[PDB]
Protein backbone atom coordinates (compact mmCIF):
# COMPACT_ATOMS: atom_id res chain seq x y z
CA UNK A 1 0.00 0.00 0.00
CA UNK A 2 1.22 3.41 0.29
CA UNK A 3 0.12 5.30 3.82
CA UNK A 4 -1.16 5.03 6.69
CA UNK A 5 -2.87 7.96 8.84
CA UNK A 6 -3.73 6.94 12.44
CA UNK A 7 -5.40 8.62 15.07
CA UNK A 8 -4.22 6.78 18.14
CA UNK A 9 -5.71 7.70 21.97
CA UNK A 10 -6.18 5.64 25.05
CA UNK A 11 -6.68 6.46 28.98
CA UNK A 12 -4.81 4.38 31.25
CA UNK A 13 -6.03 3.92 35.57
CA UNK A 14 -5.45 3.73 38.37
CA UNK A 15 -2.87 6.37 36.52
CA UNK A 16 -5.63 8.46 34.85
CA UNK A 17 -3.13 9.51 32.29
CA UNK A 18 -4.80 9.60 28.93
CA UNK A 19 -3.50 10.30 24.98
CA UNK A 20 -4.25 11.71 22.07
CA UNK A 21 -2.36 11.70 18.77
CA UNK A 22 -1.97 11.52 15.36
CA UNK A 23 0.08 9.20 13.41
CA UNK A 24 1.85 9.06 9.97
CA UNK A 25 3.63 5.93 8.85
CA UNK A 26 4.94 5.69 11.91
CA UNK A 27 5.97 8.95 13.03
CA UNK A 28 3.56 11.41 15.25
CA UNK A 29 2.48 14.80 13.46
CA UNK A 30 0.93 15.80 16.73
CA UNK A 31 -0.54 15.11 20.36
CA UNK A 32 -2.83 17.33 22.89
CA UNK A 33 -1.07 18.41 25.88
CA UNK A 34 -3.48 16.94 28.47
CA UNK A 35 -2.40 19.43 30.66
CA UNK A 36 -1.66 22.39 28.68
CA UNK A 37 -4.81 21.75 26.87
CA UNK A 38 -2.74 22.74 23.97
CA UNK A 39 -1.87 20.53 20.65
CA UNK A 40 1.77 19.93 20.23
CA UNK A 41 3.27 19.51 16.53
CA UNK A 42 6.07 16.98 16.39
CA UNK A 43 8.12 19.77 14.33
CA UNK A 44 7.28 23.37 14.90
CA UNK A 45 6.80 23.28 10.69
CA UNK A 46 3.65 21.24 10.46
CA UNK A 47 1.61 24.21 13.23
CA UNK A 48 2.17 26.52 10.36
CA UNK A 49 -0.73 25.75 8.34
CA UNK A 50 -2.60 22.52 9.68
CA UNK A 51 -4.31 23.59 12.85
CA UNK A 52 -6.22 21.18 15.31
CA UNK A 53 -8.68 22.15 18.01
CA UNK A 54 -7.21 20.93 21.73
CA UNK A 55 -10.81 20.67 23.08
CA UNK A 56 -11.76 17.91 20.43
CA UNK A 57 -9.60 15.95 21.77
CA UNK A 58 -10.36 16.18 25.39
CA UNK A 59 -14.09 15.37 24.84
CA UNK A 60 -12.78 12.25 23.29
CA UNK A 61 -10.45 11.36 26.20
CA UNK A 62 -13.58 11.68 28.78
CA UNK A 63 -15.38 9.10 26.43
CA UNK A 64 -12.24 6.82 26.52
CA UNK A 65 -12.11 7.06 30.35
CA UNK A 66 -15.95 6.44 30.97
CA UNK A 67 -15.85 2.99 28.51
CA UNK A 68 -12.49 2.00 30.22
CA UNK A 69 -14.63 1.95 33.30
CA UNK A 70 -16.84 -0.14 31.29
CA UNK A 71 -14.76 -2.47 29.87
CA UNK A 72 -12.87 -3.02 33.38
CA UNK A 73 -16.13 -4.70 35.07
CA UNK A 74 -17.28 -6.12 31.98
CA UNK A 75 -14.04 -7.74 31.77
CA UNK A 76 -14.15 -8.59 35.62
CA UNK A 77 -11.53 -6.62 36.40
CA UNK A 78 -8.56 -8.33 34.66
CA UNK A 79 -5.19 -6.39 34.40
CA UNK A 80 -3.33 -5.63 32.06
CA UNK A 81 -0.44 -8.35 31.51
CA UNK A 82 2.57 -6.08 31.82
CA UNK A 83 5.03 -6.56 28.58
CA UNK A 84 8.91 -5.03 29.73
CA UNK A 85 10.27 -2.76 26.72
CA UNK A 86 12.93 -3.91 24.52
CA UNK A 87 15.41 -0.95 24.93
CA UNK A 88 18.35 -0.05 22.58
CA UNK A 89 20.61 3.06 21.99
CA UNK A 90 21.96 3.88 18.49
CA UNK A 91 23.72 6.99 17.37
CA UNK A 92 21.82 9.32 15.13
CA UNK A 93 24.88 9.10 12.44
CA UNK A 94 28.36 7.03 12.53
CA UNK A 95 30.27 8.32 15.42
CA UNK A 96 33.44 10.34 14.97
CA UNK A 97 35.70 11.67 17.62
CA UNK A 98 34.73 15.26 18.62
CA UNK A 99 31.95 15.21 15.62
CA UNK A 100 28.06 16.75 17.54
CA UNK A 101 26.00 13.75 17.37
CA UNK A 102 22.56 12.11 19.43
CA UNK A 103 22.23 9.65 21.51
CA UNK A 104 18.76 7.93 20.59
CA UNK A 105 16.92 5.44 23.13
CA UNK A 106 14.47 3.59 21.21
CA UNK A 107 11.99 1.92 23.85
CA UNK A 108 9.85 -0.51 22.14
CA UNK A 109 7.39 -3.22 22.50
CA UNK A 110 6.09 -2.79 25.92
CA UNK A 111 2.85 -1.81 27.93
CA UNK A 112 1.14 -0.43 29.96
CA UNK A 113 2.44 3.29 28.50
CA UNK A 114 3.99 4.17 31.69
CA UNK A 115 7.85 4.35 31.43
CA UNK A 116 10.38 6.29 33.69
CA UNK A 117 13.55 7.00 30.93
CA UNK A 118 17.13 8.93 32.33
CA UNK A 119 19.92 9.66 30.63
CA UNK A 120 23.42 9.29 32.49
CA UNK A 121 26.69 10.67 31.57
CA UNK A 122 29.79 9.14 33.18
CA UNK A 123 26.97 8.10 35.94
CA UNK A 124 25.45 11.40 36.46
CA UNK A 125 21.53 11.94 35.42
CA UNK A 126 21.34 14.48 32.44
CA UNK A 127 19.08 16.92 31.01
CA UNK A 128 20.97 19.21 29.07
CA UNK A 129 19.13 19.66 26.01
CA UNK A 130 17.42 15.83 26.21
CA UNK A 131 13.81 15.46 24.35
CA UNK A 132 10.96 12.82 24.30
CA UNK A 133 8.29 11.69 21.87
CA UNK A 134 5.45 10.46 23.63
CA UNK A 135 4.28 6.80 23.53
CA UNK A 136 3.70 5.44 19.44
CA UNK A 137 1.25 3.03 18.57
CA UNK A 138 2.25 -0.39 17.45
CA UNK A 139 -0.02 -2.93 15.49
CA UNK A 140 0.65 -5.42 18.12
CA UNK A 141 -1.63 -2.67 20.21
CA UNK A 142 2.08 -2.16 22.30
CA UNK A 143 3.93 1.01 22.42
CA UNK A 144 7.16 2.43 20.79
CA UNK A 145 8.92 5.54 22.49
CA UNK A 146 11.95 7.50 21.66
CA UNK A 147 14.32 9.57 23.88
CA UNK A 148 17.15 11.82 22.63
CA UNK A 149 20.44 13.01 24.21
CA UNK A 150 22.89 15.36 22.06
CA UNK A 151 26.33 15.29 22.80
CA UNK A 152 30.17 15.16 21.58
CA UNK A 153 31.54 11.74 21.05
CA UNK A 154 34.55 11.69 23.69
CA UNK A 155 36.69 8.35 24.67
CA UNK A 156 36.52 10.03 28.34
CA UNK A 157 32.72 9.02 28.42
CA UNK A 158 30.20 6.83 29.21
CA UNK A 159 26.69 7.40 28.68
CA UNK A 160 23.38 5.37 29.78
CA UNK A 161 19.86 5.15 29.39
CA UNK A 162 17.91 3.67 32.23
CA UNK A 163 14.44 2.54 31.65
CA UNK A 164 12.06 1.95 34.38
CA UNK A 165 8.63 -0.39 33.75
CA UNK A 166 6.23 -2.68 36.13
CA UNK A 167 6.67 -5.49 33.81
CA UNK A 168 10.68 -5.34 34.55
CA UNK A 169 11.77 -6.34 37.86
CA UNK A 170 15.24 -3.99 38.12
CA UNK A 171 15.56 -0.99 35.73
CA UNK A 172 16.78 -2.17 32.00
CA UNK A 173 20.56 0.01 31.62
CA UNK A 174 21.49 0.26 27.78
CA UNK A 175 24.76 1.50 27.62
CA UNK A 176 26.84 3.29 25.04
CA UNK A 177 30.74 4.56 24.69
CA UNK A 178 32.94 5.54 21.96
CA UNK A 179 34.54 2.26 20.85
CA UNK A 180 38.24 2.66 19.63
CA UNK B 1 2.34 -1.61 42.41
CA UNK B 2 -1.68 -1.37 41.55
CA UNK B 3 -3.27 -3.72 38.76
CA UNK B 4 -3.22 -1.37 35.28
CA UNK B 5 -6.20 -1.09 32.96
CA UNK B 6 -5.75 -0.15 29.95
CA UNK B 7 -8.20 1.35 26.82
CA UNK B 8 -7.22 1.88 23.59
CA UNK B 9 -8.96 3.62 20.92
CA UNK B 10 -7.51 3.97 16.64
CA UNK B 11 -8.39 4.75 13.95
CA UNK B 12 -6.52 3.74 11.49
CA UNK B 13 -6.82 5.22 7.48
CA UNK B 14 -4.91 3.28 5.04
CA UNK B 15 -4.78 5.06 1.64
CA UNK B 16 -3.58 3.44 -1.62
CA UNK B 17 -2.39 5.35 -4.61
CA UNK B 18 -2.48 8.45 -3.63
CA UNK B 19 -6.35 8.89 -2.11
CA UNK B 20 -8.21 6.28 -4.65
CA UNK B 21 -8.17 3.43 -2.73
CA UNK B 22 -9.17 4.46 1.12
CA UNK B 23 -10.14 1.82 3.57
CA UNK B 24 -10.98 2.92 6.95
CA UNK B 25 -10.17 0.91 10.56
CA UNK B 26 -11.73 1.88 13.94
CA UNK B 27 -10.11 -0.46 16.56
CA UNK B 28 -11.53 -0.65 20.13
CA UNK B 29 -8.75 -2.22 22.43
CA UNK B 30 -8.52 -3.61 26.01
CA UNK B 31 -5.42 -3.62 27.74
CA UNK B 32 -4.05 -5.63 25.19
CA UNK B 33 -6.90 -7.60 23.61
CA UNK B 34 -8.17 -6.01 20.47
CA UNK B 35 -12.32 -6.39 21.37
CA UNK B 36 -14.77 -4.81 18.47
CA UNK B 37 -14.11 -2.71 15.41
CA UNK B 38 -15.53 -1.11 12.36
CA UNK B 39 -13.86 -1.89 8.39
CA UNK B 40 -15.57 0.37 6.06
CA UNK B 41 -14.86 -2.54 3.44
CA UNK B 42 -17.62 -4.85 5.37
CA UNK B 43 -19.87 -1.63 6.29
CA UNK B 44 -20.38 -2.54 9.92
CA UNK B 45 -19.10 -3.50 13.26
CA UNK B 46 -18.04 -6.34 14.18
CA UNK B 47 -16.75 -7.64 17.12
CA UNK B 48 -13.20 -9.33 17.50
CA UNK B 49 -13.45 -11.24 20.94
CA UNK B 50 -16.44 -12.32 23.03
CA UNK B 51 -16.21 -8.79 24.86
CA UNK B 52 -17.04 -6.59 21.83
CA UNK B 53 -20.10 -8.65 21.03
CA UNK B 54 -22.10 -5.88 23.45
CA UNK B 55 -20.69 -3.38 21.70
CA UNK B 56 -20.79 -4.19 18.03
CA UNK B 57 -24.94 -5.12 18.37
CA UNK B 58 -25.39 -1.84 19.84
CA UNK B 59 -23.53 0.33 17.68
CA UNK B 60 -24.85 -1.74 14.54
CA UNK B 61 -28.29 -0.47 15.60
CA UNK B 62 -27.91 3.01 15.17
CA UNK B 63 -28.13 4.47 11.65
CA UNK B 64 -27.57 7.67 11.77
CA UNK B 65 -23.89 6.23 13.67
CA UNK B 66 -23.13 3.77 10.57
CA UNK B 67 -24.41 6.20 8.35
CA UNK B 68 -21.26 8.11 9.78
CA UNK B 69 -18.65 5.92 10.41
CA UNK B 70 -19.22 4.62 6.45
CA UNK B 71 -19.26 8.40 4.96
CA UNK B 72 -15.88 9.06 7.13
CA UNK B 73 -13.85 7.45 4.60
CA UNK B 74 -14.60 10.98 2.92
CA UNK B 75 -15.28 13.25 5.43
CA UNK B 76 -12.40 11.83 7.92
CA UNK B 77 -9.51 10.19 6.00
CA UNK B 78 -9.95 12.03 2.70
CA UNK B 79 -10.07 14.95 4.47
CA UNK B 80 -7.09 14.54 7.10
CA UNK B 81 -4.94 13.15 4.13
CA UNK B 82 -5.11 16.97 2.09
CA UNK B 83 -4.63 18.86 5.16
CA UNK B 84 -0.86 17.67 5.37
CA UNK B 85 -0.26 16.64 2.46
CA UNK B 86 2.38 19.22 2.02
CA UNK B 87 4.59 18.06 4.70
CA UNK B 88 3.84 14.52 4.98
CA UNK B 89 3.19 13.02 1.82
CA UNK B 90 5.53 15.26 -0.06
CA UNK B 91 8.11 15.70 2.68
CA UNK B 92 11.51 14.97 1.39
CA UNK B 93 14.86 15.32 2.79
CA UNK B 94 18.23 14.27 1.32
CA UNK B 95 19.76 11.57 2.61
CA UNK B 96 23.97 12.49 3.92
CA UNK B 97 26.03 9.59 2.42
CA UNK B 98 29.39 8.23 3.66
CA UNK B 99 31.80 6.03 2.58
CA UNK B 100 34.49 4.20 4.91
CA UNK B 101 36.26 0.77 5.95
CA UNK B 102 40.11 -9.05 4.15
CA UNK B 103 37.74 -5.19 4.55
CA UNK B 104 34.23 -4.16 5.40
CA UNK B 105 33.09 -1.52 3.69
CA UNK B 106 30.29 0.89 4.79
CA UNK B 107 28.03 2.92 3.01
CA UNK B 108 26.52 5.14 5.55
CA UNK B 109 22.87 6.87 4.41
CA UNK B 110 21.37 8.74 7.33
CA UNK B 111 18.84 11.23 7.86
CA UNK B 112 16.97 11.09 5.01
CA UNK B 113 13.44 11.26 4.59
CA UNK B 114 11.21 9.19 3.50
CA UNK B 115 11.96 5.56 4.54
CA UNK B 116 11.95 4.34 1.03
CA UNK B 117 15.48 3.99 -0.35
CA UNK B 118 17.53 1.86 -2.47
CA UNK B 119 21.54 1.42 -1.60
CA UNK B 120 23.69 -0.39 -4.04
CA UNK B 121 27.20 -1.52 -4.10
CA UNK B 122 29.55 -1.40 -6.95
CA UNK B 123 33.06 -2.49 -7.57
CA UNK B 124 34.55 -0.99 -10.39
CA UNK B 125 31.19 -0.46 -11.92
CA UNK B 126 30.25 -3.74 -11.57
CA UNK B 127 27.07 -4.23 -9.16
CA UNK B 128 27.55 -6.66 -5.92
CA UNK B 129 25.16 -7.60 -4.25
CA UNK B 130 26.73 -10.99 -2.45
CA UNK B 131 28.37 -10.52 0.53
CA UNK B 132 26.44 -7.55 1.00
CA UNK B 133 25.14 -6.75 4.95
CA UNK B 134 22.64 -3.54 6.53
CA UNK B 135 20.85 -2.76 9.63
CA UNK B 136 17.82 -2.39 7.70
CA UNK B 137 15.43 0.70 7.62
CA UNK B 138 16.20 2.36 11.29
CA UNK B 139 13.25 5.20 11.54
CA UNK B 140 14.69 7.66 14.42
CA UNK B 141 11.66 8.86 15.32
CA UNK B 142 11.73 12.62 14.51
CA UNK B 143 10.73 12.31 10.78
CA UNK B 144 14.42 10.81 9.70
CA UNK B 145 15.83 7.29 8.71
CA UNK B 146 19.06 5.81 8.52
CA UNK B 147 20.44 2.78 7.30
CA UNK B 148 24.30 1.07 7.25
CA UNK B 149 25.03 -1.39 3.77
CA UNK B 150 28.12 -2.75 4.42
CA UNK B 151 30.12 -4.96 1.67
CA UNK B 152 32.55 -7.67 2.71
CA UNK B 153 35.52 -7.34 0.08
CA UNK B 154 39.22 -8.15 -0.59
CA UNK B 155 40.55 -4.58 -1.71
CA UNK B 156 42.97 -5.14 -4.32
CA UNK B 157 45.40 -2.08 -5.03
CA UNK B 158 43.70 -0.05 -7.69
CA UNK B 159 39.80 -0.99 -7.24
CA UNK B 160 37.28 1.70 -7.07
CA UNK B 161 33.89 0.67 -5.24
CA UNK B 162 31.07 2.89 -5.14
CA UNK B 163 27.96 3.23 -3.16
CA UNK B 164 24.59 4.50 -4.88
CA UNK B 165 21.70 5.78 -3.14
CA UNK B 166 18.60 6.03 -5.05
CA UNK B 167 15.59 8.56 -3.04
CA UNK B 168 13.15 10.51 -4.01
CA UNK B 169 14.42 13.59 -2.58
CA UNK B 170 16.98 13.93 -5.15
CA UNK B 171 16.23 13.10 -9.52
CA UNK B 172 19.66 11.37 -10.19
CA UNK B 173 21.04 8.98 -7.77
CA UNK B 174 23.83 9.71 -5.44
CA UNK B 175 27.01 8.53 -5.55
CA UNK B 176 29.87 8.41 -3.06
CA UNK B 177 33.45 6.36 -3.88
CA UNK B 178 36.39 4.96 -2.28
CA UNK B 179 39.73 4.39 -3.32
CA UNK B 180 41.67 1.14 -2.56
CA UNK C 1 -6.50 23.55 6.72
CA UNK C 2 -7.95 21.97 9.94
CA UNK C 3 -7.27 18.13 11.27
CA UNK C 4 -10.20 16.63 11.95
CA UNK C 5 -11.28 13.76 14.36
CA UNK C 6 -13.29 10.70 14.85
CA UNK C 7 -15.51 10.87 17.82
CA UNK C 8 -15.05 7.74 20.26
CA UNK C 9 -18.48 6.25 21.19
CA UNK C 10 -19.69 5.05 24.42
CA UNK C 11 -19.67 1.54 25.00
CA UNK C 12 -22.77 -0.93 25.43
CA UNK C 13 -23.92 -1.44 29.14
CA UNK D 1 -12.33 37.56 3.18
CA UNK D 2 -16.16 36.40 3.76
CA UNK D 3 -19.33 38.55 3.28
CA UNK D 4 -20.67 39.61 6.98
CA UNK D 5 -23.99 38.77 7.59
CA UNK D 6 -24.07 42.29 8.52
CA UNK D 7 -24.26 43.31 4.70
CA UNK D 8 -27.50 41.54 3.70
CA UNK D 9 -30.67 43.15 4.45
CA UNK D 10 -33.88 42.15 6.74
CA UNK D 11 -35.15 41.12 3.22
CA UNK D 12 -32.16 39.21 1.75
CA UNK D 13 -31.97 37.40 5.25
CA UNK D 14 -35.80 37.22 5.07
CA UNK D 15 -35.56 35.13 1.50
CA UNK D 16 -32.53 33.11 2.13
CA UNK D 17 -34.40 31.77 5.28
CA UNK D 18 -37.95 31.05 2.95
CA UNK D 19 -36.00 29.19 -0.10
CA UNK D 20 -33.38 27.17 2.16
CA UNK D 21 -35.98 26.00 4.25
CA UNK D 22 -38.82 25.54 2.03
CA UNK D 23 -37.26 24.56 -1.08
CA UNK D 24 -39.70 23.52 -4.59
CA UNK D 25 -39.50 19.44 -5.20
CA UNK D 26 -41.62 17.90 -7.44
CA UNK D 27 -40.43 14.41 -8.87
CA UNK D 28 -41.33 13.51 -12.26
CA UNK D 29 -42.58 15.83 -14.79
CA UNK D 30 -42.54 16.85 -18.66
CA UNK D 31 -42.34 20.26 -20.73
CA UNK D 32 -42.95 21.46 -24.27
CA UNK D 33 -42.77 24.57 -23.91
CA UNK D 34 -39.84 27.18 -23.96
CA UNK D 35 -40.21 30.54 -23.41
CA UNK D 36 -37.54 33.17 -24.32
CA UNK D 37 -35.29 29.94 -25.28
CA UNK D 38 -34.18 29.73 -22.14
CA UNK D 39 -37.14 28.77 -19.79
CA UNK D 40 -38.58 25.79 -19.75
CA UNK D 41 -42.62 25.69 -18.64
CA UNK D 42 -44.48 23.57 -16.63
CA UNK D 43 -48.29 24.58 -16.64
CA UNK D 44 -50.04 24.44 -13.16
CA UNK D 45 -47.35 21.85 -11.75
CA UNK D 46 -46.36 24.61 -9.27
CA UNK D 47 -47.51 25.03 -5.79
CA UNK D 48 -51.19 25.47 -5.54
CA UNK D 49 -51.64 24.83 -9.46
CA UNK D 50 -49.36 27.25 -10.12
CA UNK D 51 -47.41 27.24 -13.89
CA UNK D 52 -44.12 26.82 -13.01
CA UNK D 53 -41.27 28.68 -15.08
CA UNK D 54 -37.68 26.90 -14.55
CA UNK D 55 -35.46 28.88 -15.78
CA UNK D 56 -31.55 28.32 -17.28
CA UNK D 57 -28.91 29.72 -18.19
CA UNK D 58 -28.33 29.01 -21.59
CA UNK D 59 -31.04 27.96 -24.51
CA UNK D 60 -28.95 25.07 -24.55
CA UNK D 61 -30.18 23.55 -21.34
CA UNK D 62 -33.73 24.73 -21.53
CA UNK D 63 -33.70 22.30 -25.03
CA UNK D 64 -32.04 19.26 -23.40
CA UNK D 65 -34.49 18.56 -20.93
CA UNK D 66 -37.25 19.85 -23.11
CA UNK D 67 -39.50 17.13 -23.68
CA UNK D 68 -38.25 14.59 -20.96
CA UNK D 69 -39.13 13.47 -17.71
CA UNK D 70 -37.26 15.72 -15.36
CA UNK D 71 -36.91 15.57 -11.41
CA UNK D 72 -37.34 19.31 -9.99
CA UNK D 73 -34.98 20.34 -6.72
CA UNK D 74 -34.36 23.97 -6.06
CA UNK D 75 -35.37 27.48 -4.79
CA UNK D 76 -38.55 28.73 -5.52
CA UNK D 77 -40.23 32.43 -5.95
CA UNK D 78 -42.80 34.72 -7.45
CA UNK D 79 -41.42 38.38 -7.17
CA UNK D 80 -40.03 39.57 -10.67
CA UNK D 81 -41.11 36.16 -12.17
CA UNK D 82 -42.17 36.60 -15.97
CA UNK D 83 -45.90 35.61 -16.41
CA UNK D 84 -46.76 33.01 -18.86
CA UNK D 85 -50.89 33.45 -18.65
CA UNK D 86 -53.99 34.30 -17.00
CA UNK D 87 -52.72 31.69 -14.15
CA UNK D 88 -49.41 32.80 -11.42
CA UNK D 89 -45.99 31.55 -12.34
CA UNK D 90 -44.01 30.37 -10.10
CA UNK D 91 -40.24 30.62 -10.51
CA UNK D 92 -36.61 28.30 -9.81
CA UNK D 93 -33.04 28.38 -11.83
CA UNK D 94 -31.96 25.32 -12.85
CA UNK D 95 -31.78 22.03 -10.21
CA UNK D 96 -33.33 19.75 -13.27
CA UNK D 97 -32.05 16.09 -13.50
CA UNK D 98 -33.72 13.20 -15.65
CA UNK D 99 -36.13 11.19 -13.50
CA UNK D 100 -34.47 7.79 -14.69
CA UNK D 101 -31.38 9.19 -13.53
CA UNK D 102 -31.39 7.10 -10.51
CA UNK D 103 -28.53 5.17 -8.53
CA UNK D 104 -28.38 1.58 -7.37
CA UNK D 105 -28.81 2.82 -4.06
CA UNK D 106 -29.07 5.57 -1.77
CA UNK D 107 -25.89 7.59 -1.29
CA UNK D 108 -24.79 9.39 2.00
CA UNK D 109 -22.84 12.35 1.66
CA UNK D 110 -21.00 13.51 5.03
CA UNK D 111 -20.51 16.88 6.27
CA UNK D 112 -17.89 18.06 8.31
CA UNK D 113 -18.60 21.77 10.67
CA UNK D 114 -16.38 23.80 12.45
CA UNK D 115 -17.93 27.10 14.21
CA UNK D 116 -14.09 29.23 14.76
CA UNK D 117 -12.31 26.18 14.83
CA UNK D 118 -14.39 24.23 16.81
CA UNK D 119 -15.57 21.03 15.59
CA UNK D 120 -19.12 20.44 15.91
CA UNK D 121 -21.01 17.25 15.30
CA UNK D 122 -21.01 15.88 11.13
CA UNK D 123 -23.73 16.39 9.57
CA UNK D 124 -25.25 13.91 6.62
CA UNK D 125 -27.12 14.61 3.67
CA UNK D 126 -28.42 11.97 1.11
CA UNK D 127 -29.82 11.71 -2.85
CA UNK D 128 -30.82 8.95 -4.95
CA UNK D 129 -30.39 10.48 -7.85
CA UNK D 130 -27.03 9.27 -9.82
CA UNK D 131 -26.84 13.47 -11.02
CA UNK D 132 -27.58 15.85 -8.63
CA UNK D 133 -27.74 19.48 -8.50
CA UNK D 134 -25.16 21.04 -6.75
CA UNK D 135 -28.02 23.65 -6.04
CA UNK D 136 -30.08 20.58 -4.19
CA UNK D 137 -26.82 19.98 -2.70
CA UNK D 138 -26.62 23.56 -1.04
CA UNK D 139 -30.12 23.74 -0.04
CA UNK D 140 -30.42 20.45 1.86
CA UNK D 141 -26.51 21.89 3.85
CA UNK D 142 -28.15 25.08 4.08
CA UNK D 143 -31.10 23.54 6.24
CA UNK D 144 -29.35 21.86 8.44
CA UNK D 145 -26.51 24.50 9.10
CA UNK D 146 -30.07 26.99 9.23
CA UNK D 147 -31.77 24.65 11.89
CA UNK D 148 -28.54 23.75 13.96
CA UNK D 149 -27.06 27.39 13.96
CA UNK D 150 -29.23 29.72 13.15
CA UNK D 151 -27.13 31.09 10.10
CA UNK D 152 -30.10 33.29 8.72
CA UNK D 153 -31.47 34.83 11.59
CA UNK D 154 -30.85 38.18 11.89
CA UNK D 155 -30.03 38.44 15.45
CA UNK D 156 -27.81 34.83 15.39
CA UNK D 157 -23.89 34.84 16.52
CA UNK D 158 -22.96 33.49 13.23
CA UNK D 159 -21.67 36.04 11.08
CA UNK D 160 -20.24 34.59 7.94
CA UNK D 161 -20.00 31.31 6.78
CA UNK D 162 -17.97 29.04 3.60
CA UNK D 163 -19.39 25.77 2.28
CA UNK D 164 -17.52 23.45 0.11
CA UNK D 165 -18.51 20.63 -2.28
CA UNK D 166 -15.22 18.09 -2.25
CA UNK D 167 -15.21 15.70 -5.45
CA UNK D 168 -13.17 12.78 -4.56
CA UNK D 169 -11.03 13.58 -7.72
CA UNK D 170 -9.04 17.16 -6.78
CA UNK D 171 -12.01 19.37 -7.57
CA UNK D 172 -14.07 21.53 -5.18
CA UNK D 173 -17.12 23.55 -5.58
CA UNK D 174 -17.85 26.40 -2.76
CA UNK D 175 -20.54 29.13 -1.39
CA UNK D 176 -20.24 32.14 0.98
CA UNK D 177 -23.52 31.82 2.48
CA UNK D 178 -23.37 35.08 3.36
CA UNK D 179 -22.28 36.45 -0.66
CA UNK D 180 -26.26 36.49 -1.74
CA UNK D 181 -25.89 38.49 -5.08
CA UNK D 182 -29.13 40.18 -4.17
CA UNK D 183 -32.10 40.79 -2.13
CA UNK D 184 -34.78 38.96 -3.99
CA UNK D 185 -34.85 35.13 -5.31
CA UNK D 186 -34.67 36.62 -8.62
CA UNK D 187 -31.55 37.73 -8.55
CA UNK D 188 -29.92 35.46 -5.36
CA UNK D 189 -30.90 32.51 -7.12
CA UNK D 190 -29.07 33.53 -10.75
CA UNK D 191 -26.37 31.38 -9.19
CA UNK D 192 -28.04 28.09 -9.79
CA UNK D 193 -28.69 28.73 -13.42
CA UNK D 194 -25.72 27.15 -14.70
CA UNK D 195 -28.00 24.27 -13.70
CA UNK D 196 -24.11 22.75 -12.21
CA UNK D 197 -24.75 19.22 -11.84
CA UNK D 198 -22.66 16.51 -10.14
CA UNK D 199 -22.61 12.82 -10.42
CA UNK D 200 -22.94 11.60 -7.12
CA UNK D 201 -20.73 8.73 -6.84
CA UNK D 202 -17.88 11.24 -7.51
CA UNK D 203 -18.78 13.31 -4.63
CA UNK D 204 -16.36 13.02 -1.04
CA UNK D 205 -17.58 15.16 1.27
CA UNK D 206 -18.63 18.64 2.31
CA UNK D 207 -16.74 21.08 4.99
CA UNK D 208 -18.94 23.77 6.61
CA UNK D 209 -16.56 26.67 8.17
CA UNK D 210 -18.70 29.35 10.54
CA UNK D 211 -17.88 32.40 12.16
CA UNK D 212 -19.15 34.17 15.14
ZN1 LIG E 1 -12.45 18.12 3.67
Amino acid sequence: EEHVIIQAEFYLNPDQSGEFMFDFDGDEIFHVDMAKKETVWRLEEFGRFASFEAQGALANIAVDKANLEIMTKRSNYTPITNVPPEVTVLTNSPVELREPNVLICFIDKFTPPVVNVTWLRNGKPVTTGVSETVFLPREDHLFRKFHYLPFLPSTEDVYDCRVEHWGLDEPLLKHWEFDA
Amino acid sequence: TRPRFLWQLKFECHFFNGTERVRLLERCIYNQEESVRFDSDVGEYRAVTELGRPDAEYWNSQKDLLEQRRAAVDTYCRHNYGVGESFTVQRRVEPKVTVYPHNLLVCSVSGFYPGSIEVRWFRNGQEEKAGVVSTGLIQNGDWTFQTLVMLETVPRSGEVYTCQVEHPSVTSPLTVEWRA
Amino acid sequence: PKYVKQNTLKLAT
Amino acid sequence: DLHDKSELTDLALANAYGQYNHPFIKENIKSDEISGEKDLIFRNQGDSGNDLRVKFATADLAQKFKNKNVDIYGASFYYKCEKISENISECLYGGTTLNSEKLAQERVIGANVWVDGIQKETELIRTNKKNVTLQELDIKIRKILSDKYKIYYKDSEISKGLIEFDMKTPRDYSFDIYDLKGENDYEIDKIYEDNKTLKSDDISHIDVNLYT
